[PDB]
RNA sequence: GCCAGCAUCAGUUUUGGUGGCAGGAUAAAUCCAUAGGAAUGUAGCUUGCCUCGGUAAGUAUUAUAGCCUGUG
RNA sequence: AGAACUGGCGAUGCGGGAUGAACCGAACGUAGAGUUAAGGUGCCGGAAUACACGCUCAUCAGACACCACAAAAGGUGUUAGUUCAUCUAGACAGCCGGACGGUGGCCAUGGAAGUCGGAAUCCGCUAAGGAGUGUGUAACAACUCACCGGCCGAAUGAACUA
RNA sequence: GCAGUCAAGCGUUCAUAGCGACAUUGCUUUUUGAUUCUUCGAUCGGCUCUUCCUAUCAUACCGAAGCAGAAUUCGGUAA
RNA sequence: GCUCCACACAAAUAGAUGGAUACGAAUAAGGCGUCCUUGUGGCGUCGCUGAACCAUAGCAGGCUAGCAACGGUGCACUUGGCGGAAAGGCCUUGGGUGCUUGCUGGCGAAUUGCAAUGUCAUUUGCGUGGGGAUAAAUCAUUUGUAUACGACUUAGA
């Protein structure tokens, strides 16, 4: 045990393939992929399944996901939807953490009261079992 | 969305803290200060030094006893930081001030409760990085604050308090957790997923 | 021991004066006011050498 | 515009040359190449101009060409397409540094044994150990410093004495105008690699004990447009 | 002009080991170890092979590239003391006065006592720093050499050393009364 | 405002022993149609005599990018009349269209020079198709192989006043 | 008699949702087909560094990735 | 300083400029609802700690300027441009080596040899090497640059403008 | 101050008009420290006591000087 | 005249109306879990705001009959320990005492009339009889270590 043990600090990086979630726009909360690198602010993005149109944009304006695929650089819509499909991304964005908590939050929102009762009734069902357990 | 709220002043920036406090306080909420020897000041410590050397060979010639008086605290550096921004010579502005309270260190009875941030007024946050910023206490031990060698020996044994009082409620949470997790996949844990729980 | 500083404030007196200061001085300068080559096709722009070709 | 460091501009006669004295060069090898019969390459890697110099009155009936390893690899033609005359990249591939080349109508053997027989003093050139050791005495430091009798010699001057302690390391001391040390300082021994500052303490006592024999690679005739190789010394 | 990334090589030899937690750096080597915080800096850390590590700066501008270049300058220094060590070789000359230069042990403490500089009754006390060792040269007239790992110290005693005995009110083209450094390098 | 790209045409006004004069065409950078006009009789009164008056507009027609997705490297000409004799420049923009190169030329000449929209002309707008010819080191930087780089500071926009978190900017 | 709530209307005003249309290069684009072209050179191939298969420079214009231009 | 129009205050409240006879807006009956002007939207203070692109760190920055005053410039602080040059027949920076010969050129002086001074300032051999850029010596010496070459392997320097 | 010289730049879309920073000449009386020194029309100064400025006379710390030491001269921080 | 309780009436008001829900440190880095060589370790995982967590059904929340479990929670006692920065609070033992919507049943609500916040969270004061215990300072006088007068400083059953 001598050899050096430098740290890494993992990053999400900007590069062609990598994959984003719109927080703030039209499309607001869709998925796409860029495409090409403007400069340090702006790159070009392109969400055909999500039906994003391609376009230039801000970086401000997205957030960095940690997935990635193979894409080549400059690609046009269609071979982007052919990659998209072939690496399968919304079923591992579908799987993440991250989309089931928005999922999640939609869906207590969409919830009714009638819906909100049963789901307080459900939690002391559960409640006194996990009391019980402890 | 509270009776009151508490304010670690740690990695806070000194004016933009006191504006939305001011702000708050008159709207009428009740907010609490505490840790202002770690709260901090964009620039570098000489500049603002000299600053408060500025504020300080300021005094009434024919009466110093009358004439603006030099608090040396963070508190009171704070306090009036504060105080400039409300308008304190109405009874709206001293209502509003009596509903803050500003501590150095951690006291009782607010070191068992919990405590927030502003990330609007953050360092980390709001400044770039490669730029010097100064610290209060550093500050006030300068301008002839002889107190900060008892609340860092006080802080050390809060500390430790608040890490005992940690290791236990994270144990408590594991069995908790584990306790969850094995009543989960029950019918009940589905619906109660279905339903966004 | 930090010494003095001057002040920012205007004192309203100072910002007429200037403005007749000015009106004036604009009047002296027009009133001894009464006593291209172009830059090229600059370098560093890569099409430079079809420019030369439209003439004729 | 700012934050750099200024040039130190000195007001002299002389300025550079340029692509002139490379493009005169050039053609001067080119229109030798086609009068002289045989060319050769010798690897000068440090010399002095009188020695050169001598080499180039031995015969003014020859010629002797230096210049930049690079202009003359282009001149002759470092590829086999590239070239002025036939089998000539086999040749200028050989120049590995200061390369002067020579022409001549004279034959082969007066050439080789003329570089072979001729051998000079010269300093011991640091990378190159010196077939010499030398302590200096233990008292007063002179001129020549530890080489004949101190009785013919004077002692070196004072303001060598900064040089000495800093850039040659030595440990000195001077009482009154007369360098001094304590103990005999050595600075060298026979089969060691010699560094910078030993090459410099050597040329500041005055030791030329180096054999200099200039090297000979390679041989080309116009006529055969043939090449030849022969390592002599 | 904000360069999209920059970076600067630091190379390893066998012996040494590094360990870089977030600025902290910790360097093991034969003659000893070395520590330096470096989070004043904002820089970047990666390893790629056991004798290369590089440090990178994104979006940065001409004083954080100069706090990169130093960077590397500094662990640099860190691996050739660890490995080899820093020696510094300073003569003490007077004309009449004789200097006396001891050492003492007062608390624990390590004191160089300096006597009779130019003829005075003070005794000049310097504090020896912890990674420095004095020894008296032997058959070499009135050498002293600190050595050590920590550059820095090493440098700052003998600056110190050098400074505590400056001559005072006094033409220095006449009075050359000093300790000065006479060789600085490796062991 | 955000740009647009202007096709404009000037008839000088015919008369008896001229007529169809010779039909004039200028491209504009501009807002709306009315600056558009504005600016071609303006350079039109540098160039030629004419005036609002003595001539009329035959067709005012918009431009739009032929390839609007396409990521282009421009290089422009601009000049403007300061403070000596007029005086060129040549900028280079990694951009999609030239009404945003324009338009980020014009923000970046008010930042750095304090030079203003009525001091700016523009010469000529230009896409570079090779690679090579890019001479800005700036631009040279954005077309390296696989490029990559990182956003280390995150600072996330909070919604509220109060935060629970101690908050963390990650990547 | 006093203070108010609601429904349907009128006048003035503010703020949302939604539908049908006309134009412009009868938008440009995206997209489909087709002819060429090239590099920040894909596959394949050649010679080597050679840590077990990763590698540098040479080839090759879509091949087991694609891109650009024109025309329709 | 004199004349010639025009506008305003004098007689005039209102909003803004922190405050103000002559600045910006706008002229007045008593009330209500809506929209604005000029000026503004961190807190005092009603209104975005809004969006976007850049630049700037000031040991008392700045927060309307006015080649209106201090004023004409200075600065190894920073950014963006223009022009001219060098460069794989290898640029810039570093190290290393060469840096010669007639010749210790002529006057001068106790002495002066490239370097206290005056005036010539040439040729030779060269890759290049000044009758010599500075340190130095009583004088020589030695070192140095100017200039050339070797190693290194791709950009660099100067003058200007904003 | 007056009158000039020169020239880094500026320069009616002027090469041979004008402007012009930094330098610099003349006039002021003289060359051998002998200059006898030599005044020529203004429409305030003095007590007690406090504070402030620095543009520092002294004290404190430093830098440069042919600064041997001693003393002194110039300058930096400093009220 | 003061004093504990078996409380008729008064009192909640810079502004209650489910809960102020407790690690530190860093941010060009961290939290959680897990393993082992115990480290500046390996592996896995999380963030992308509290849009969370906990509570949360019953007349402003009643009167009762059960099923399953020994869990949850309130009230007053009770054990033991900790806590001095302004501790005035935190945790814990045991036994009582009620409730429990974890699950299934049975009765009552009505007319506040189509809304009116529609009122819900200490005691001093007098019934209360708890119901017994028994200090000082100031003036006046005096002292002079003090003093314009006040004050100060001392003494006197």
């Amino acid at each position: 045990s001598t050899d050096s043990i430098v740290k890494a600090s993992n990053w999400r990086l900007v590069e062609v393939g990598r994959v984003v979630l719109i927080k703030k726009g039209q499309s607001a909360g869709k998925l796409a992929a860029i495409v090409e690198i403007i400069d340090q602010k702006k790159v070009l993005i392109d969400g055909p399944k999500a039906g994003v149109p391609r376009q230039a944009i801000n970086l401000g304006q997205v957030v960095l996901t940690p997935l990635t695929f193979a894409l080549p650089r400059g690609a046009r819509t269609a071979t982007v939807s052919k990659k998209w499909a072939a690496a399968a991304v919304c079923e591992k964005w579908a799987a993440s953490s991250w989309a089931k908590k928005i999922a999640q939050r939609e869906r207590r929102a969409a919830l009714t009261d009638f819906e909100r009762f049963q789901v307080m009734v459900l939690r002391k069902q559960k409640r006194y079992t996990v009391k019980k357990a402890l | 969305v509270e009776p009151v709220v508490v304010i670690d002043g740690k990695g806070h920036l000194v004016g933009r803290l006191a504006s939305v406090v001011a702000k708050q306080l008159l709207n009428g909420q009740k907010i609490v200060v505490v840790r202002a020897e770690e709260l901090n000041i964009s620039g570098e410590f000489f500049r603002n030094k000299l600053k408060y050397h500025d504020f300080l060979r300021k005094a009434t010639a024919f009466n110093k006893t009358r004439g603006p008086f030099h608090f040396r605290a963070p508190s009171r550096i704070f306090y009036k930081a504060l105080r400039g921004m409300v308008s304190h010579k109405t009874a709206r502005g001293k209502a509003a001030l009596e509903r803050l309270k500003v501590f150095e260190g951690i006291p009782p009875p607010y070191d068992k409760k919990k405590r927030v941030v502003v990330p609007q007024a953050l360092r980390v946050l709001r400044l770039k990085p490669g730029r010097k910023y100064t610290t209060l206490g550093k500050l006030s031990t300068s301008v002839g604050w002889k107190y900060e060698d008892v609340v860092a020996k006080l802080e050390a044994k809060r500390k430790v308090s608040s890490a005992e009082y940690y290791a236990k409620k994270r144990a408590f949470t594991k069995k908790v957790a584990s306790a969850n997790a094995t009543a989960a996949e029950s019918d009940v844990a589905k619906q109660l997923a279905a339903l966004g729980y | 021991r930090v010494r003095k500083r001057q002040s920012r404030r205007t004192s309203t007196k100072l910002k007429e004066g200037i403005k007749k200061k000015a009106s004036a001085h604009r009047k002296k300068e027009k009133k001894m006011a009464k006593k291209k080559k172009d830059p090229g096709i600059p370098s560093n722009f890569p099409y430079k050498a079809k420019i030369l070709e439209e003439i004729e | 515009p700012r934050s750099k460091r200024s040039k130190l501009v000195t007001l002299a006669q002389t300025d550079k040359k340029g692509r002139e004295n490379k493009e005169r060069i050039f053609d001067e090898v080119r229109e030798a190449l086609d009068t002289y019969r045989y060319v050769w390459v010798l690897h000068l890697d440090d010399v002095r101009t009188p020695v050169l110099q001598e080499i180039r009155t031995s015969w003014a009936g020859s010629k002797l060409i230096m210049g930049k390893r690079k202009v003359l690899q282009k001149a002759l033609g470092e590829k086999r397409e590239e070239e002025y005359k036939e089998n000539l990249y086999q040749l200028s591939k050989l120049c590995s540094g200061v390369t002067g080349l020579l022409f001549t109508d004279e034959d082969v053997n007066t050439v080789k044994e003329y570089f072979k027989s001729y051998v000079r003093s010269d300093y011991s050139r640091p990378n190159t150990k010196a077939p010499l050791t030398f302590t200096i005495p233990e008292g007063i430091v002179y001129s020549r410093g530890g080489q004949i009798p101190a009785e013919e010699d004077v002692p070196m001057i004072h303001s060598l004495e900064p040089t000495m302690r800093n850039k040659f390391e030595i440990p000195t001391k001077i009482k009154a105008g007369k360098i001094t040390i304590d103990s005999p300082y050595l600075v060298c021994t026979e089969g060691e690699k010699l560094d910078v500052r030993q090459a410099l303490i050597l040329k500041q006592f005055g030791i030329a004990a180096s054999e200099f024999k200039v090297k000979v690679s390679a041989y080309y005739d116009n006529d055969s447009s043939t090449v030849e190789s022969t390592n002599i010394n | 002009m904000k360069y999209i990334q920059t970076e600067q090589q630091i190379e390893v030899p066998e012996g040494v080991t590094v360990s870089i937690k977030s600025r902290i750096v910790k360097v093991v080597g034969p003659r000893g170890t070395l520590t330096k915080n470096l989070k004043h800096i904002d820089v970047t850390f990666t390893k790629v092979n056991n004798q290369l590590i590089k440090v990178a700066v994104h979006n940065g501008g001409r004083k954080h590239v100069a706090a990169l270049r130093t960077v590397k300058s500094l662990v640099d220094n860190m691996i050739t003391g660890v490995t080899k060590g820093y020696k510094y070789k300073m003569r003490y000359v007077y004309a009449h006065f004789p200097i006396n230069v001891n050492i003492v042990e007062k608390d624990g403490a390590k004191f160089i006592e300096v006597r009779n500089f130019l003829g005075d009754k003070k005794i000049r006390n310097v504090p020896v720093r912890d990674g420095v060792t004095i020894e008296f040269s032997t058959n070499v007239k009135d050498e002293i050499v600190l050595s050590g790992n920590s550059v820095e110290d090493v440098s700052q005693n003998a600056a110190d050393l050098q400074q505590i005995c400056r001559v005072r009110n006094k033409d220095i083209r006449k009075f050359l009364d000093g300790i000065y450094v006479s060789h600085k390098g490796f062991i | 405002a955000h740009f647009k790209e202007y096709q404009v045409i000037g008839r000088r006004l015919p008369t008896e022993s001229v007529p169809e004069p010779k039909l004039f065409r200028m491209r504009i950078f501009a807002s709306n149609e009315v600056i558009a006009k504005s600016r071609y009789w303006y350079f039109l009164q540098k160039l030629h005599k004419v005036k609002k008056a003595s001539g009329e507009i035959v067709s005012i027609n918009q431009i739009n990018e032929a390839h609007p997705t396409k990521v282009k490297n421009f290089g422009v000409w601009v000049r403007y009349d300061s403070r000596s004799g007029t005086h060129n420049m040549y900028k280079e923009i990694r951009d999609v269209s030239r009404v945003a190169a324009v338009e980020t030329l014009y923000q970046d000449m008010a930042a750095r020079h304090r030079a203003r929209f009525r001091s700016i002309h523009i010469l000529k707008v230009a896409e570079i198709e090779k690679t090579a010819d890019v001479k800005r080191q700036y631009v040279k930087q954005f077309l390296t192989k696989d490029l990559k780089f990182p956003l280390p500071h995150r600072v996330q926009k909070s919604t509220k006043t109060f935060s629970y978190k101690r908050p963390s900017t990650f990547y």
